[PDB]
């Protein structure tokens, strides 16, 4: 589903990343980043497909023998020391309807704002469904791809869950 | 945002481990014992949305 | 020196020979896929999003599996030589088993008090 | 397979198809008098010639 | 007996004649008092038991029974007055009335003297309880639920009749105290293997004996919560309360007839504890549980030690307590999201603070943290079974690391993690939620400070 | 308090001070704190609290258990005499259980009494515990969870037998 | 759940309290009572073979 | 594709590829990011086994 | 969801002329609701 | 109502004197033919526990 | 198909009454049922219950037991008897067989 | 109080029980002060040892 040159930059990208776990000093590393953004250099315009895809057969075998078997993982990307450490604190934004009305009344102004933030999401539905009907083909959405709102005073369809959701650090 | 239930089961840890080393029988060590290993379950933990830390 | 897949280590998509050929029938059934998936994505979307819906969105996915991890199996076993030697293998041998090494333990632990020969020196809890 | 099949199999599954095929057997008549009345013949007959009632 | 089996007859027609608003209010009111006075029950004394009169007694065994079964009816009104809150009102005093029933049948089988009126007793609880789970279960399957449960249990029980009816011929009585005087031993025959098994498989199908306990987790996905808290409280133990009776006057023969029940309940204890791992259904796992833990109840009473006597005691009583809690963790879920799929809804500990406490509460007790009443029991299992074989320390072990894995497992993939993002109706937990699991916990607590009184005649 | 002849305790040897250091003893002044700050308040409010109860004096008693007939004496099948020997031989099966835990808190008090050299001064109350460990044995063990008089009986009997035998071919 | 918490708080305190003034003040002006032989000629009533006042009151009231 | 068609209860449950719910993609926007499920695929039967927390069959360097 | 009561479907299971068809009985029909059979 | 609580006790209070009398009856032949046949319940020799053996099997 | 009842809509009992308890619809009965269960099942059955079984006469004799075997220990000791015999029954009340 | 007399029903059932517990005791009496471990010679105002 990748194309081929979204294959060959996702290995450079990937085999950089090893690089660095490997090398570790700077100077060293730029170093070898140039010698391998090199040998990548060396084959940017192969035209015979056949070879290419060769090519990249051959590389993927060589990252996998020469990949760290403890690569540097940025800590909050998948797999880091910090990944998901936040989920404990994100809660969802409709918790708020069942807060006691003495709750409530310790934030008025911002209670009142979440009220028109509510009345904007049920003054938008009908048309945001409607839109999606009407430009959607008669089998189906064949991507996840959304529209954007096209007239003016309209909202992109499908909004309020990605506009309202928790901040990344929500505490 | 917990950081009072944080130094609760700090302390609980700490009174557990007590437990374990004044204890005199085996049935009152196994108390501090196992209150040890249920510490560390929770403070191991902490930070619960993630799987890792779950697991 | 290849990779060599197990159960519990799959090969790496970027090892697999069929990860580059990625023929017009394949592209094809790529685009099917992903048809279905933005399909269902969006009825659950239309749901989800909907500000009057207060509830839980049933996933009729989620209910085939509890269902086939249950209801269902009964009304699809067969007595044959397959289910009948793992039925017996696993249900029945295990319980021989430990019934002859407890029997046989207890049979010399017994022989052994009868001659005064096991120490019960301080054994007054039982 | 020992929960789901097999310990279901050998006891109430078993015993319930048996009584069920018992019960076609008994319930499957035709109505007819003269039938029944067939049977009757055979039940006497049987009682004395072959496990002496009558004795 | 009388001072509570007429008071509990009396909450019929309390609830008859209540107005229609207070039926919940004076039931649970009163049913509370009636357990209060039970504690009256604890004169007990080192040598003789409790002797009220020809038909009625109480002892060590009984007395802590009698307690949890007067201690649960006001905790199962409670329970049920939500789901059946659209219910009329006619339907309602009715199944408070079975609820009644059920109450002054149990306190009555506990206490009965002679073992044939504790045969009978022990059977009218089927006929409240079929009743309970299939006209007020909620799904097409409580029918077939009512079914298994219904014969199962009268498979065993009618032969067990013909045994007690043989045994008051041959003996001249069935009086309990009688036979502690009387009994002779059991010789070997095919007769008396019969006559012993007949005696005890009732009560085995009851606790439920692995291998007999199918009907089990099929009577609990369907009942609803009164339902499975009663049974999953006490009348599981009606089979250890028979068997612990019954035992008396069967020896010496089940110093083998025991081998082929120990095998069963010491390999089926890590059979359903590994099932636990793997099940989808909240409430079908916490069925699973209590067979594992009625399995140590069968061994402690089979290998007849004053130790595993003692254990199985303690083990029943705290088992009551915790199960009965899980239902009801479970069914306040199920009254949110109207499902009993255990991966549905996910992160609740970030929802419900509280109620995520009440989870870790009665998950450290169904995995026996020391020294809740519930490792009492189970230690007291494996210091008496490690006597009879060394052995048995192994399988006994494991199944503690299995019981802390599913018993976490259940913890972790219900609180912990992130929510589900569609379920939003999660709404606050009901004060009477919260009241429904301190009743639980709390007492249950509470035991670790004076454990003595229950842990039966033994002690 | 309690009767030294049941607990017995040594008498105490404890050395006196015999100081080598020009340094003061820290424990000497915070003994004298203690008994300051600790002792002499909490003695007052029991010297009050025993006030009050010299005031009111009132008595409770251990009660004294008649011997009945044992088992031994009882026909067969005559639960009436049956059932008293029976409560007699529950109430010293209890009894001698508590006897055995005196002798183990004995034991257990001379070994840490005795510190490092617990292994030859304690041998008196270890070969104490012994003995009464055989003999609560002998009376009480494998009888099961439900025992009596008469299987305790039948397990004596037993032994009796056994002991006849060797004896005579001895 | 602060309402809850606040709520079995009130509520075990209510009698808690009480019960708990009511002991301290039992132990201290009414006290245990002292072991001494039966006098010759005497039969105790069985709730005299208690030590703790509220002991003896249960024994006498309810056993 | 269902599972073989023994005596063995799966009836026409598909059969899926027996990889852990840790390989798949955590970019992608998850119905159910914990998970790594979207509402309404297909289940694998031993789904439970195969979160997070459970086994993995992710490759490895060796 | 509200406790399940049954269906049309359900109740059919115990409106036949017996509750175990088989190929002997395949014929049989309920007999007339009032007991009588035409002339 | 008051009929049914009046006619229900009638009649069981005639049932239960018949109830009883058949009982006081049962009770009666059986005591005559115990003492008419002598021979046949004879009084047992009844021995002590002491005197009587009974096999200890423990529970180990 | 049939002519049969919508499934009713889930009733969230915050929605009309915030303050409740959870026991009833009615806010005057939802609070007498609070009460009634925090007073008699807290107040009464847990605290009492609780000091109840606390001051037990003597739970099983155990107490009794105890001085008992101190008295024995005692005399016996003094009278050079042994603290415990093997024999629970005397030897001369018994007849053995053979 | 035609709002309250519910409440006396479960209360008076416990008194009543009460009660005829107490009667059947009394249906119990052949041996009392007649057993060989508690027999004794009455004190000068008692009528009975037990009721
Ligand atoms: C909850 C369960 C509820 C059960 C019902 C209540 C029953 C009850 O409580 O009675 C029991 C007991 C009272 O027993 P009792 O039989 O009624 O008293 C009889 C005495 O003869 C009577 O004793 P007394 O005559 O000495 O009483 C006089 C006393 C007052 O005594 C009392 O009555 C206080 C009672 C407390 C109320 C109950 C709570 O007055 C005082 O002087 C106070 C002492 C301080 C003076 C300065 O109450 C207590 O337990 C008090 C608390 C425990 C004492 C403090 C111990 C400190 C902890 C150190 C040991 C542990 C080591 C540390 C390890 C830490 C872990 C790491
Ligand atoms: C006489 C009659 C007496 C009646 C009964 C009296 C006791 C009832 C207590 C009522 C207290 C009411 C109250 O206001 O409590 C507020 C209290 C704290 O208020 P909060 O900060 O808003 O609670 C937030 C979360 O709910 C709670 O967040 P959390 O996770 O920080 O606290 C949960 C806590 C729940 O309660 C606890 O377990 C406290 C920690 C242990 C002490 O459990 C834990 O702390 C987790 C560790 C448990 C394992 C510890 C290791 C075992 C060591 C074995 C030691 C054995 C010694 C020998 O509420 C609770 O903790 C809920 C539990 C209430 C039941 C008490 C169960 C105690 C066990
Ligand atoms: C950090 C360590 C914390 C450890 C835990 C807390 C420690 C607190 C200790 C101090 C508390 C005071 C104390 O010690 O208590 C004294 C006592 C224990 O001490 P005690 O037994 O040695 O004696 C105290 C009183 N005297 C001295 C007079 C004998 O506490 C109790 O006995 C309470 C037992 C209550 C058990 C009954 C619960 C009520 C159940 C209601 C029935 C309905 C439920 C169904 C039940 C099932 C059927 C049985
Ligand atoms: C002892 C059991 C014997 C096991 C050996 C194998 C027996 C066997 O081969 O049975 C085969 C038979 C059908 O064979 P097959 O030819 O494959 O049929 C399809 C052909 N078209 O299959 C049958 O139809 C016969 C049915 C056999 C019944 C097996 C009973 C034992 C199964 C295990 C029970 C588990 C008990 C659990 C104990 C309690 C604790 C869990
Ligand atoms: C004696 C009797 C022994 C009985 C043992 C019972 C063993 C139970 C087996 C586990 C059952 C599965 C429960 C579910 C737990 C699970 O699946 O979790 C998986 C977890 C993943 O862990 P991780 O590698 O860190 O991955 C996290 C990054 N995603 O991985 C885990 O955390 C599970 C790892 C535990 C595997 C068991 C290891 C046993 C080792 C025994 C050999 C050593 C013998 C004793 C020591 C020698 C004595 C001197
Ligand atoms: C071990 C001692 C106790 C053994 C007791 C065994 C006797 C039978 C107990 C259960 C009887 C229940 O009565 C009947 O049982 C069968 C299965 O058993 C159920 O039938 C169930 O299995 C059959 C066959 O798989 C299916 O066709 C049916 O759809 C399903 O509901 C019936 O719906 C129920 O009406
Ligand atoms: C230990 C001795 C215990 C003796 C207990 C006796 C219990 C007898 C229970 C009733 C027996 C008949 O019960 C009947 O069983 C059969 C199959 O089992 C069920 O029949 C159902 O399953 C069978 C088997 O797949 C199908 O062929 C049938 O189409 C289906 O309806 C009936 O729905 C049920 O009504
Ligand atoms: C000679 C023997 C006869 C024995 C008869 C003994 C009982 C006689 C009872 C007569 C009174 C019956 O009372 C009649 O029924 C019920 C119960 O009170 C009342 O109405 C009832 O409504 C609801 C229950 O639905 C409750 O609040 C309460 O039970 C009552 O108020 C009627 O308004 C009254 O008319
Ligand atoms: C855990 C708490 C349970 C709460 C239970 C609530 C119901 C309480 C019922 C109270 C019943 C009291 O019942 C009655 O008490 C009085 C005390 O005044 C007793 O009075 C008698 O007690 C003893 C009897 O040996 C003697 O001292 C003397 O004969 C007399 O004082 C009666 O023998 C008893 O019939
Ligand atoms: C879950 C299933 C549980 C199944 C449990 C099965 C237990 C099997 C117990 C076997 C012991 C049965 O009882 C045993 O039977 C044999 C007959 O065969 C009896 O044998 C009796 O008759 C034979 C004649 O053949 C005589 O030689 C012998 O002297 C006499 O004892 C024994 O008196 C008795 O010891
Ligand atoms: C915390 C509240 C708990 C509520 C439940 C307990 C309520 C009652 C508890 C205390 C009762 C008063 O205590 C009771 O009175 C006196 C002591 O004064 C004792 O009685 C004894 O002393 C009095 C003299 O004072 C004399 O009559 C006599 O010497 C003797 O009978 C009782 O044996 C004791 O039990």
């Amino acid at each position: 589903y990748l194309t081929h040159q979204q294959k060959v930059l996702r290995l450079y990208k990937r085999a950089l990343r090893h690089l660095e776990s490997w090398c570790i000093h700077r100077d060293k590393y730029r170093y070898f980043a140039c010698l391998l953004r090199a040998r990548f250099d060396e084959h940017k315009n192969e035209k015979d497909m056949v070879k290419a895809t060769q090519l990249l057969r051959e590389a993927e075998e060589e990252f996998w023998h020469g990949q760290h078997p403890q690569p540097y993982i940025f800590p909050e990307s998948p797999g880091g020391t910090s990944y998901e450490r936040y989920e404990c604190y994100k809660v969802p934004e409709w918790c708020l309807d069942d807060w006691h009305p003495s709750e409530k009344a310790m934030y008025p102004d911002y209670f009142a704002k979440r009220e028109q933030w509510k009345k904007l999401r049920r003054e938008s539905w009908e048309r945001e469904v409607k839109q999606l009907q009407e430009e959607t083909p008669v089998g189906g959405p064949r991507t996840e791809a959304l529209p954007p709102a096209r007239k003016q005073g309209d909202l992109p369809p499908l909004w309020w869950h990605i506009v309202t959701r928790p901040r990344e650090r929500p505490m | 945002p917990n950081i009072n239930k944080f130094f609760k089961y700090l302390l609980l840890f700490l009174i557990t481990m007590l437990i374990l080393v004044t204890a005199n029988n085996l049935f009152q060590l196994f108390i501090g014992w196992e209150g040890v290993g249920i510490m560390s379950f929770l403070l191991i933990g902490w930070w619960y949305g993630r799987a890792d830390a779950n697991t | 020196p290849k990779y060599e897949a197990s159960r519990l280590s799959s090969l790496p998509t970027t090892l697999d020979p069929a990860e580059y050929d990625i023929s017009s029938e394949t592209r094809k059934a790529q685009a099917e896929r992903l048809a279905i998936r933005s399909r269902l994505k969006r009825e659950y979307q239309l749901q989800y999003y909907d500000p009057s819906r207060r509830g839980v969105i049933e996933d009729p996915a989620l209910v085939r599996w509890t269902y086939a991890r249950s209801a269902n199996i009964y009304p699809n076993f067969r007595p044959n030589t397959k289910t009948s030697l793992l039925g017996a293998l696993f249900g029945i041998g295990p319980l021989v088993f430990w019934y002859y090494v407890f029997k046989t333990d207890r049979d010399r632990k017994e022989k052994l008090i009868q001659e005064g020969k096991l120490d019960r020196t301080f054994n007054i809890s039982y | 397979l020992l929960d789901l099949i097999w310990l279901e199999a050998i006891l109430p599954k078993t015993i319930s198809l048996a009584q069920m095929k018992a019960s076609t057997l008994v319930t499957n008549q035709k109505g007819l008098i003269k039938l029944y009345f067939l049977s009757f013949l055979i039940t006497i007959l049987i009682s004395m010639i072959l496990f002496n009632f009558h004795e | 007996m009388l001072k509570y089996i007429i008071p509990t007859i009396m909450l019929m027609p309390l609830t008859w004649l209540s107005k229609n608003n207070m039926i919940w209010v004076n039931s649970t009111a009163h049913s509370l008092l009636i357990s209060f006075t039970s504690l009256l029950l604890m004169n007990q004394f080192g040598d003789n038991s409790l002797n009220f009169s020809l038909l009625f007694f109480s002892d060590s065994l009984s007395t802590p029974l009698l307690i949890l079964t007067m201690w649960l009816l006001p905790l199962m009104l409670m329970a049920s007055q939500h789901h059946l809150s659209k219910e009329n009102l006619t339907r309602k005093k009715l199944f408070i009335t079975m609820l009644i029933s059920l109450q002054l049948f149990l306190i009555m089988t506990f206490t009965a003297m002679e073992l044939i009126l504790f045969y009978i007793l022990f059977e009218a609880t089927l006929v409240p309880t079929l009743i309970i789970i299939t006209r007020w279960g909620n799904q097409t399957e409580r029918l077939n639920a009512g079914l298994y449960f219904l014969f199962y249990t009268l498979a065993g029980s009618l032969p067990l009749l013909v045994a007690l009816i043989y045994i008051q011929n041959t003996v001249g009585s069935l009086n309990f105290l009688m036979l502690q005087y009387w009994v002779q031993p059991v010789h070997n025959s095919w007769s008396n293997v019969f006559m012993w098994l007949a005696c005890m498989m009732a009560f085995m199908v009851k606790m439920p004996l692995y291998g007999l306990h199918l009907w089990l987790p099929k009577a609990h996905v369907e009942a609803p919560i009164a339902g499975s808290m009663v049974l999953a409280a006490v009348l599981l133990k009606l089979g250890g309360y028979g068997m612990l009776r019954i035992t008396l006057i069967l020896n010496p023969m089940t110093d083998f007839m025991a081998y082929p029940f120990i095998m069963l309940s010491l390999w089926g204890m890590i059979m359903t504890s590994s099932i636990c791992l793997r099940q989808t259904d909240l409430k079908s796992l916490i069925a699973y549980s209590s067979v594992s833990h009625m399995a140590l109840v069968i061994v402690a009473i089979l290998i007849q030690t004053p130790w595993s006597y003692m254990g199985a005691t303690a083990l029943m009583i705290a088992h009551g307590l915790t199960s009965s809690m899980l239902f009801c963790l479970a069914n306040s879920n199920y009254e949110r999201i109207h499902s009993r799929t255990m991966i549905l809804a996910r992160g609740l500990q970030t929802l419900l603070p509280l109620m995520a406490t009440w989870w870790l509460l009665a998950s450290l007790t169904n995995l026996a943290l020391p020294p809740t009443i519930n490792l009492i029991g189970e230690l007291f299992v494996v210091m008496s079974t490690f006597s009879w074989s060394n052995i048995t320390i192994i399988l006994m072990g494991v199944n503690m690391v299995i019981t802390a894995l599913y018993s976490l497992y259940m913890l972790i993939m219900t609180q912990r993690g992130k929510y589900t993002y569609h379920i939003n109706n999660i709404s606050p937990s009901f004060t009477r939620e919260n009241a429904l699991m301190s009743l639980h916990i709390l007492p249950l607590l509470l035991l670790t400070l004076n454990p003595k009184i229950i842990l039966g005649p033994l002690y | 308090s309690w009767d030294k002849d049941v607990y017995p305790e040594p008498p105490r040897r404890t050395p006196a001070p015999s100081p080598q250091t020009s340094l003061p003893n820290p424990i000497t002044y915070l003994t004298k704190a203690f008994d300051l700050l600790v002792d002499r308040p909490v003695t007052l409010v029991r010297e009050f609290i025993e006030r009050q109860h010299a005031k009111n004096k009132y008595y409770y008693y251990h009660r004294e258990f008649r011997r009945v007939p044992d088992i031994t004496e009882c026909q067969e099948k005559d639960v009436l005499c049956m059932f008293e020997a029976e409560m007699q031989w529950r109430r010293d099966y209890k009894v001698d259980q508590e006897i055995v835990n005196i002798i183990q808190e004995r034991l257990k008090a001379c070994q840490q009494r005795e510190g490092e050299s617990h292994r030859q001064n304690c041998a008196k109350e270890l070969e104490q515990f012994t003995q009464v460990v055989k003999a609560y044995q002998d009376r009480y063990h494998d009888l099961g969870a439900h025992y009596s008089a008469r299987k305790c009986l039948a397990k004596q009997k037993q032994r009796m037998l056994a002991e006849r035998k060797a004896a005579k071919e001895a | 759940d602060k309402r809850f918490l606040k709520l079995l708080r009130f509520y075990i305190l209510l009698t808690g309290i009480p019960v708990a003034i009511g002991i301290t003040l039992i132990n201290v002006f009414i006290g245990e009572a002292e072991l001494a032989e039966i006098p010759e000629g005497y039969v105790p009533e069985h709730w005299e073979y208690f030590k703790h006042p509220i002991s003896r009151w249960i024994a006498r009231t309810f056993f | 594709e269902p599972y073989p068609d023994d005596g063995t209860g799966y009836g026409d449950y598909p059969k899926l590829p027996d990889r852990s719910q840790q390989e798949r993609d955590p970019w992608y926007d998850w119905d159910h990011p914990d998970l790594r499920l979207n509402w309404g695929e297909p289940m694998h039967w031993d789904l439970d086994m195969y979160i997070r927390n459970r086994v993995d069959t992710s490759p490895t360097p060796v | 969801a509200r406790q399940w009561q049954p269906d049309v479907e359900w109740a059919e299971q115990y409106g036949g002329a017996v509750m175990y068809p088989t190929k002997e009985t395949a014929h049989w029909k309920p007999p007339p609701w009032n007991d009588v059979d035409p002339p | 109502q008051l009929l049914y609580i009046t006619s229900f006790v009638f009649v069981g209070y005639y049932l239960l004197k018949r109830q009883d009398y058949m009982y006081a009856v049962r009770d009666h032949d059986m005591f005559s033919y115990i003492k008419s046949h002598p021979e046949d319940f004879p009084e047992k020799d009844k021995k002590t526990y002491g005197e009587v053996f009974e096999e200890f099997h423990p529970v180990r | 198909r049939w002519q049969e009842d919508p499934e009713p809509e889930d009733e969230n009992l915050y929605e009309k009454n915030p303050d409740s308890h959870g026991y009833d619809k009615d806010p005057a009965v939802d609070i007498w049922n609070m009460r009634v269960v925090f007073f008699f099942g807290f107040s009464i059955v847990l605290v009492l219950g609780s000091t109840f079984v606390a001051y037990l006469p003597d739970y099983r004799m155990q107490e009794w037991a105890r001085r008992e075997a101190e008295r024995l220990v005692k005399y016996r000791e003094a009278h050079g008897l042994p603290i415990m015999e093997s024999n629970c029954f005397d030897p001369s009340k018994i007849q053995l067989p053979e | 109080v035609r709002d309250h007399w519910v409440h006396v029903l479960v209360p008076m059932g416990f008194v009543f029980g009460y009660y005829l517990d107490r009667k059947n005791d009394e249906k119990l009496t052949a041996f009392r002060n007649k057993s060989l471990l508690y027999k004794r010679e009455l004190k000068p105002n008692e009528e009975v040892t037990w009721k």
